[PDB]
Protein backbone atom coordinates (compact mmCIF):
# COMPACT_ATOMS: atom_id res chain seq x y z
CA UNK A 1 0.00 0.00 0.00
CA UNK A 2 1.27 2.75 -1.37
CA UNK A 3 0.57 6.75 -0.68
CA UNK A 4 1.19 8.52 -3.78
CA UNK A 5 1.39 6.26 -6.54
CA UNK A 6 4.03 7.51 -8.82
CA UNK A 7 6.34 6.32 -11.29
CA UNK A 8 10.46 6.51 -12.41
CA UNK A 9 11.57 7.85 -15.57
CA UNK A 10 13.94 9.43 -17.86
CA UNK A 11 14.41 13.09 -17.55
CA UNK A 12 15.41 14.94 -20.67
CA UNK A 13 15.82 18.42 -22.43
CA UNK A 14 12.60 20.50 -22.79
CA UNK A 15 10.73 19.57 -25.52
CA UNK A 16 13.10 18.13 -28.33
CA UNK A 17 12.48 15.55 -30.91
CA UNK A 18 14.29 12.40 -28.76
CA UNK A 19 11.38 11.74 -26.69
CA UNK A 20 9.31 10.53 -28.67
CA UNK A 21 11.62 7.79 -30.02
CA UNK A 22 12.45 6.76 -26.68
CA UNK A 23 9.09 7.26 -25.55
CA UNK A 24 8.57 3.61 -27.86
CA UNK A 25 11.32 2.12 -27.72
CA UNK A 26 10.67 1.86 -23.92
CA UNK A 27 7.00 0.56 -24.64
CA UNK A 28 9.02 -2.39 -27.31
CA UNK A 29 10.89 -3.33 -23.72
CA UNK A 30 7.23 -3.71 -22.07
CA UNK A 31 6.34 -5.44 -24.93
CA UNK A 32 8.90 -7.94 -25.26
CA UNK A 33 8.72 -9.08 -21.49
CA UNK A 34 12.56 -8.27 -21.29
CA UNK A 35 11.86 -6.47 -17.79
CA UNK A 36 11.28 -9.75 -16.20
CA UNK A 37 14.54 -10.65 -18.04
CA UNK A 38 16.04 -8.19 -16.59
CA UNK A 39 14.40 -9.17 -13.08
CA UNK A 40 17.85 -10.92 -12.69
CA UNK A 41 19.80 -8.36 -11.14
CA UNK A 42 16.95 -6.18 -9.92
CA UNK A 43 14.51 -6.65 -7.24
CA UNK A 44 14.66 -10.56 -6.53
CA UNK A 45 15.50 -11.98 -3.03
CA UNK A 46 15.00 -13.66 0.02
CA UNK A 47 11.93 -13.94 2.60
CA UNK A 48 9.36 -11.31 0.94
CA UNK A 49 6.48 -12.51 3.29
CA UNK B 1 18.72 8.19 -15.88
CA UNK B 2 19.13 6.48 -12.25
CA UNK B 3 16.93 7.37 -9.79
CA UNK B 4 14.82 10.05 -10.58
CA UNK B 5 10.74 10.46 -9.45
CA UNK B 6 7.96 12.16 -11.27
CA UNK B 7 6.36 15.22 -9.68
CA UNK B 8 4.48 18.16 -10.61
CA UNK B 9 7.35 20.71 -9.52
CA UNK B 10 9.80 19.33 -11.79
CA UNK B 11 7.76 18.78 -15.16
CA UNK B 12 7.73 22.52 -15.69
CA UNK B 13 10.49 22.93 -16.62
CA UNK B 14 11.91 19.65 -17.58
CA UNK B 15 10.05 16.83 -20.04
CA UNK B 16 9.76 13.17 -19.05
CA UNK B 17 9.37 9.51 -20.69
CA UNK B 18 6.83 7.33 -19.96
CA UNK B 19 6.75 5.73 -16.58
CA UNK B 20 9.27 3.08 -15.73
CA UNK B 21 8.86 1.47 -12.15
CA UNK B 22 5.81 1.68 -10.33
CA UNK B 23 6.97 3.41 -7.04
CA UNK B 24 5.51 6.19 -4.53
CA UNK B 25 5.62 6.70 -0.81
CA UNK B 26 5.78 4.07 1.48
CA UNK B 27 6.63 3.44 5.01
CA UNK B 28 8.95 0.74 6.67
CA UNK B 29 7.91 -0.24 10.35
CA UNK B 30 10.12 -1.67 13.17
CA UNK B 31 10.63 -5.80 12.99
CA UNK B 32 8.47 -6.08 15.99
CA UNK B 33 7.87 -9.40 17.92
CA UNK B 34 4.91 -11.54 17.07
CA UNK B 35 1.62 -10.98 18.85
CA UNK B 36 -1.40 -13.47 19.56
CA UNK B 37 -4.96 -12.14 19.60
CA UNK B 38 -5.55 -9.90 22.08
CA UNK B 39 -8.30 -12.30 23.41
CA UNK B 40 -8.94 -15.97 24.13
CA UNK B 41 -10.66 -17.57 21.44
CA UNK B 42 -14.75 -17.14 22.66
CA UNK B 43 -15.57 -16.06 19.10
CA UNK B 44 -18.66 -17.41 18.52
CA UNK B 45 -19.21 -20.76 20.12
CA UNK B 46 -21.40 -18.26 22.41
CA UNK B 47 -23.60 -17.42 19.29
CA UNK B 48 -25.01 -21.12 20.00
CA UNK B 49 -22.64 -23.73 22.34
CA UNK C 1 -6.07 -5.86 -38.21
CA UNK C 2 -6.24 -5.63 -42.07
CA UNK C 3 -9.93 -5.62 -43.65
CA UNK C 4 -11.66 -5.08 -46.93
CA UNK C 5 -9.34 -7.99 -48.21
CA UNK C 6 -6.63 -5.66 -49.36
CA UNK C 7 -3.60 -3.79 -48.24
CA UNK C 8 -5.77 -1.50 -45.91
CA UNK C 9 -5.12 -1.85 -42.10
CA UNK C 10 -8.20 0.05 -40.39
CA UNK C 11 -8.78 0.37 -36.77
CA UNK C 12 -11.25 -1.49 -35.04
CA UNK C 13 -13.72 -0.03 -32.34
CA UNK C 14 -12.83 2.64 -30.38
CA UNK C 15 -9.65 3.53 -31.59
CA UNK C 16 -11.62 4.37 -34.66
CA UNK C 17 -13.57 6.41 -33.33
CA UNK C 18 -10.62 8.34 -32.00
CA UNK C 19 -8.83 8.12 -35.56
CA UNK C 20 -12.28 9.32 -37.64
CA UNK C 21 -13.35 12.20 -35.65
CA UNK C 22 -16.08 11.09 -33.78
CA UNK C 23 -14.54 11.83 -30.26
CA UNK C 24 -11.65 13.88 -29.12
CA UNK C 25 -10.58 12.23 -25.36
CA UNK C 26 -10.87 8.65 -23.78
CA UNK C 27 -11.50 8.74 -20.84
CA UNK C 28 -11.34 4.22 -19.89
CA UNK C 29 -9.53 1.78 -18.53
CA UNK C 30 -7.39 1.96 -22.19
CA UNK C 31 -3.93 -0.03 -21.81
CA UNK C 32 -0.79 1.35 -22.85
CA UNK C 33 0.44 -0.73 -25.68
CA UNK C 34 3.74 -0.15 -28.36
CA UNK C 35 1.03 -0.64 -31.00
CA UNK C 36 -1.74 1.76 -30.13
CA UNK C 37 1.18 4.51 -29.11
CA UNK C 38 2.50 4.66 -32.53
CA UNK C 39 0.37 7.87 -32.96
CA UNK C 40 -1.54 8.45 -30.40
CA UNK C 41 -0.35 10.54 -27.45
CA UNK C 42 -0.78 9.16 -23.86
CA UNK C 43 -0.27 10.95 -20.22
CA UNK C 44 0.44 9.63 -17.03
CA UNK C 45 -1.17 6.57 -16.58
CA UNK C 46 -4.56 6.91 -13.65
CA UNK C 47 -2.68 3.87 -11.96
CA UNK C 48 -0.32 0.83 -12.00
CA UNK C 49 -1.54 -2.53 -12.99
CA UNK C 50 -0.74 -5.70 -14.72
Amino acid sequence: KVFASTGYGIAIQKDSGWKRQVDLAILQLFGDGEMEELEALWLTGICHN
Amino acid sequence: VGSLTINEERSEVVDFSVPFIETGISVMVSRSNGTVSPSAFLEPFSACV
Amino acid sequence: ERVQNSNKKEWNGMMGELLSGQADMIVAPLTINNERAQYIEFSKPFKYQG
